[PDB]
């Protein structure tokens, strides 16, 4: 799944 | 630029990178690794105004993690990481592979296999078959398949499996274990009996491996994305305002345990 990037 | 057209606009500036590793793995009777390796291909998805140079990061050798070999997308100034470790490069806008690479150090294996079988006279067959996750808790994978192969004499199979469905196709030769999803670090156990047929003696049964394929929202080779850095130098965005996005998908290649 699409995680946003931190 | 031949890949890129110079005048692109994007309210929404956005961009997607698609972790895609293939893990692969031949296990002897023992629990000892025969072969292993990962083919990974990272993809990205662009929605970036202009021509922006970026620059993208992961652990090279928190983790470090070994490549062993890859080859990148002609966008990448190929000097650029080969004194820095800097992989850099102006994007195609739309959807375009990065690179493709190849690991075999260190993998993570996403499921162990430990089979066990029993011979109840010439007429049966006790068979147990546990699959072990061995990944972070929090992540689950998905499409798991057992594939317990079965002898040619066979006569009937009957099966218990708590967790799953399981059939026996019998064009196929091999017991079809399905488990929609299963978190890590857990067990689940098939049992199965096997009714046999008589057959020639002398000609004898050499038990082929069980095979697994199963999706894993995570990079088998310990890949991990660090950075994706936007810098257009002609407009006024920068790097806080380009959305980023980040998916894994490990998928099983060759997954193979020796029984």
């Amino acid at each position: 799944d699409y995680m946003p990037m931190s | 630029i031949g890949w890129r057209r110079e005048g692109i606009k994007y309210r929404r500036n956005e961009l997607f990178l698609d972790v895609l590793e293939s893990v692969n793995l031949l296990m002897s009777p023992q629990g000892q690794v025969l072969s292993a390796h990962v083919s990974g291909r990272v993809v990205m998805k662009s929605y970036l105004s202009g021509m922006p140079e970026c620059k993208f990061g992961m652990n090279d050798k928190k983790q470090s993690i070994a490549i062993d070999d890859c080859t990148f997308h002609q966008c990448v100034r190929l000097s650029k990481f080969d004194s820095e470790r800097s992989i850099s490069f102006i994007p195609p806008d739309g959807e375009f592979e990065l690179m493709r690479y190849r690991t075999t150090k260190d993998i993570i294996l996403p499921f162990r296999v430990i089979p066990l079988v029993r011979e109840v006279g010439r007429t049966k067959l006790e068979v147990k078959v546990v699959i072990k996750s061995n990944f972070k808790p929090s992540l689950l994978a998905q499409k798991i398949e057992v594939r317990i192969p079965t002898p040619l004499n066979t006569s009937g199979v009957q099966v218990i499996c708590m967790k799953g469905k399981a059939k026996y196709k019998a064009s196929e030769n091999a017991i079809v274990w399905k488990i929609k999803r299963m978190a890590g670090m857990k067990e689940s156990q098939i049992s199965a009996e096997i009714e046999l047929l008589p057959t020639n003696d002398k000609k004898k049964w050499a038990r082929p491996p069980i095979s697994m394929n199963f999706e894993v929202p995570f990079a088998p080779s310990g890949l991990k994305v660090r950075y994706l850095k936007v810098f257009e130098p002609k407009l006024n965005y920068s790097d806080h305002d380009v959305i980023k996005w980040v998916r894994y998908i490990g998928r099983s290649g060759i997954y193979e345990t020796r029984c």
